[PDB]
């Protein structure tokens, strides 16, 4: 992958009225965790998703899989967890976000997820 | 030599920072000026006065604006930049910025690592 | 079966409970449903990030207070303007709250029967203790262990432990504690996740509590509105209720609302739950008036809208002798619960003082630039870290007595877009609070001298803390009240009020937890009848 800058020019610009704007989907739904540029915080914790496995695989079923539910790593009597997006995102909203993610982070070639979202629910 | 290279290298002179994103620098540029060049010029003329002797009063007012534009990230009461806003990355070591999580939970337990000291 | 008006924490819970009981429910929501992601970006885009209502647009049909700039949606008159704020949108005002989950101390539930001022509750603390915990279990609240005495007897410990305190809050905690133990500075009980809880995440020092958490780490009314819909509850967004209709059995049979267009609709149910906010609940009541109840439904007492209360706040800002770096962690984790109680409380009011853990590099940077004097980037940065690190601010809650002269009535002139009369609030601050603030200022001056303060600034303007209470007072008899101890209205059997309006005393803390408990109270009550 590589640092985004996608939002670098998206700050101060009023929010769109209707239609999936994948760029802003990451900004509002994510960034606050993986950070605007997708670099992830210093002390690892929430990782940078521009040099991740799941983010850039080939068949991103395991990718969206996370966006839907989240993660539950309970090991080390100090457990983690990326929250849920099953009730706060639509199959179209998710699929359009996935395509943005992969394309601008992972190897976009196999980055499909064309309403495979619903089937994953 | 576009009215943008002049600004960038005029900004690094005032901000004292290196690696400023020209993407932001242009937005700041657009907002600092109107649809005009009257602002796009006089930059070179300024860089000379600054990186030399005394500065003419109203030549200072121009600089002061370029500073605020970069640090605060708002010009004419409009947010052009918030994350890259230069005031947030002068004590960093790990950037804070309100609305974004630095490191992880317990991060705020121990004493912050003051920078340039 | 049950028709709940307002999808705020209060109503949200009620809907969920009976929704679980297998009862058919209807949740009526005045404003529209704004999703998490959208709100954050609005904020990130706003030039003033100290205006906590800004990122919540006041939809013409369901307007609410906005002071950036003033949308003058509230008609204020009297001695002091009641410039409080709420959020009309699917999720309630808990979208922009600080998540400070405080319990009312026993003595709060018997003020006149102890200090001989204000009014007593028809219930005592030990009556709400079991519900208080259930409220801490539903919201997901972290709070200190026995070691820290919150003076509210616990039958069971908090469901979550508190994460480490901010270097700023831990420093000033110890500094003052070791000076005078009477200040009794303790870890604040709050609805913030100290660990992945309720399927949600854990705090990552977003320091954005107000105006919003972009994770769900802390509790937001929306959590139960969700759980509510998943239970079977039918939620109707953009259904601004304006009138309630009665049947010969002085019972409420239907409520009418206007959609975005202003087109009046009618909703029939068996039981009714008035889960609007402190100003909106009394407005609907003082609006449904008919020949059966000329003074407005459940207002035979003429107490509806009256006895309005909200902590008249008072703060202090100075530059400490030592670096503290406020912004590393939640906006508030410390609370000086020293003067929450005591005999004097029969003269001046008791206050809870809270240390500010908000980022000030935003404000402090601006303060330097406002100087309008050019300086090299070495001297600039030097002042930025020097100012933003050493900045400390103390805000506090004062208690004002429930007074009938303080009231909320629908203006008989002014009206909103869809043509509903807009809230006209007449508020004034008695000397009972003035004397309390006076001694509260002596504590501020001392807190300064201890933390080696410089440029000490005193905020002597009573600030709104946005805790609307006493609109639909609770009492024993119906000649000086509106609802009984069951949160039921004397006038209408099947009408229930789930809001801070039902709270007789405002106390010394944030009321939301008290509200969530009372909500769960009714839940079990309504759950047996229907
Ligand atoms: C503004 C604020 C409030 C606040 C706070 C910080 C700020 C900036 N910090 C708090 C804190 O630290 N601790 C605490 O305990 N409270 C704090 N607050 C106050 C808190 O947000 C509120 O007291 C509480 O959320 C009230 O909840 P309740 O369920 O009683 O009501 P609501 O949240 O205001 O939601 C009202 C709902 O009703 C709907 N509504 C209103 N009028 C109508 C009509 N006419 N018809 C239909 N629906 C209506 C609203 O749309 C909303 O959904
Ligand atoms: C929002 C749209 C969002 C996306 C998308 C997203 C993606 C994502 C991926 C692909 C991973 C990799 C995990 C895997 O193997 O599949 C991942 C991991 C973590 N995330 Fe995330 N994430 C989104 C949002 C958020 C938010 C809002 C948070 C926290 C507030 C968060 C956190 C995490 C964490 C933690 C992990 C890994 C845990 C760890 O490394 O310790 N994500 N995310
Ligand atoms: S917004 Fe978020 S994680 Fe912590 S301090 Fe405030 S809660």
């Amino acid at each position: 992958g590589k640092p985004a800058e996608d939002g670098l020019k998206l700050r101060g610009v009023a929010l769109a009225s209707s239609g999936i704007d994948p760029a802003r989907l990451y900004l509002g739904n994510c960034a606050t965790c993986h950070q605007m540029q997708g670099k992830g915080t210093p002390d690892g914790y929430y990782p940078s998703l521009f040099h991740n496995s799941t983010v850039g695989a080939s068949n991103p079923s395991n990718l969206v899989q996370v966006i839907l539910n989240g993660v539950q790593r309970k090991i080390g009597s100090e457990d983690i967890g990326m929250p849920a997006f099953r009730y706060d995102l639509n199959d179209a909203q998710i699929a359009a976000l996935t395509n943005y993610v992969t394309a601008q982070f992972g190897n976009p070639a196999a980055k499909v997820t064309e309403q495979d979202v619903a089937k994953l629910r | 030599t576009a009215p943008l290279d002049t600004f960038m290298t005029l900004s690094e002179s005032l901000t004292g920072k290196k690696g400023l994103s020209r993407v932001i620098g242009e937005r700041l540029l657009q907002a600092l000026q109107k649809g005009s060049f009257k602002t796009a010029d006089s930059l070179p003329q300024l860089a000379g006065a600054l990186a030399s002797g005394s500065l003419t009063p109203e030549q200072e007012s121009l600089a002061l604006t370029i500073l605020e534009a970069w640090y605060l990230g708002i010009v004419d009461n409009v947010v052009i930049t918030y994350e890259e806003a230069l005031m947030f990355g002068v004590v960093s070591d790990t950037l804070v910025i309100r609305s974004y999580c630095p490191n992880k939970p317990g991060f705020w337990a121990d004493k912050p690592i003051e920078r340039q000291a | 079966d049950v028709v709940v008006v307002g999808s705020g924490v209060a109503g949200a819970i009620v809907a969920h409970q009976l929704a679980m009981a297998g009862k058919a429910v209807i949740l009526l929501e005045a404003g529209p449903r704004m999703p998490r992601w959208e709100i954050v970006e609005r904020f990130r885009n706003q030039p003033d990030k100290m205006d906590f209502m800004a990122p919540y647009p006041s939809s013409p049909w369901a307007p609410h207070p906005e002071y950036g700039p003033p949308n003058d949606y509230l008609i204020l008159k009297g001695e002091h303007k009641f410039n409080s704020q709420y959020i009309r949108a699917v999720g309630g005002t808990t979208w922009h709250w600080a998540a400070s989950a405080w319990r009312f101390i026993p003595n709060d539930f018997k003020m006149k029967s102890v200090y001989g001022v204000g009014r007593d509750w028809p219930i005592q603390y030990d009556d709400l203790e079991p519900y208080y915990q259930r409220a801490e279990e539903e919201l997901g609240v972290w709070g200190p262990g026995p070691e820290e005495d919150l003076y509210s007897p616990r039958k069971q410990p908090y469901p979550m432990p508190p994460l480490p305190l901010s270097f700023n809050e831990q420093t000033i905690k110890t500094a003052l504690n070791n000076y005078d133990p009477k200040f009794h500075v303790v870890t604040e009980p709050v609805a913030r996740n100290s660990r992945p809880y309720d399927g949600r995440p854990t705090c990552c020092g977003n320091n954005n509590c107000m105006p919003i958490c972009p994770i769900g780490a802390m509790y937001n009314g929306i959590v139960h509105v969700e759980k509510a819909e998943r239970a079977g509850a039918k939620l109707i967004e953009n259904a601004v209720v304006y009138k309630l209709e009665t049947g010969p059995d002085k019972r409420i049979v239907a409520a009418l609302y206007k959609d975005k267009t202003g087109a009046e609709h009618r909703v029939e149910g068996k039981y009714f739950v008035l889960a609007a906010n402190g100003i909106e609940t009394p407005k609907i009541l003082l609006m449904s008036a008919n020949r059966d109840f000329p003074n407005g439904v459940a207002n035979s007492s003429d107490m509806v809208g009256r006895n309005l209360m909200d902590h008249p706040g008072t703060g202090v800002s100075f530059y400490a002798s030592e670096k503290l770096w406020p912004g590393r962690g939640p906006q508030e984790m410390t609370s000086l619960i020293g003067f929450r109680d005591g005999p004097f409380r029969a003269t001046e009011a008791a206050k809870k003082i809270h240390l500010s853990n908000l980022s000030r590099i935003d404000q402090e940077t601006q303060k330097i630039f406002k100087a309008g004097k050019l300086m090299k980037p070495d001297e600039l940065d030097a002042q930025i870290r020097d100012r933003s690190a050493r900045y400390v601010q103390f805000d506090c809650f004062h208690e004002i007595l429930p007074q009938p002269e303080n009231r909320i009535v629908p203006s008989k002139t002014a009206t909103d877009a869809i043509g509903i009369p807009r809230p006209e609030i007449t508020y004034a601050i008695d000397d009972y609070v003035k004397r309390g603030a006076a001694h509260t200022r002596e504590v501020y001056a001392t807190a300064a001298k201890v933390l080696g303060g410089t440029d000490v600034v005193f905020n002597d303007e009573f600030a709104p803390n946005n805790h609307i209470t006493g609109s639909t007072i609770m009492g024993a008899d119906a000649r000086d009240s509106v609802v009984d101890k069951d949160c039921r209205t004397f006038d209408h059997p099947n009408l229930f009020i789930s809001s801070s309006a039902t709270m007789p005393t405002v106390g010394t803390v944030n009321v939301t937890l008290t509200i969530a408990a009372l909500a769960l109270r009714m839940s079990d009550t309504l759950k047996k009848e229907v």
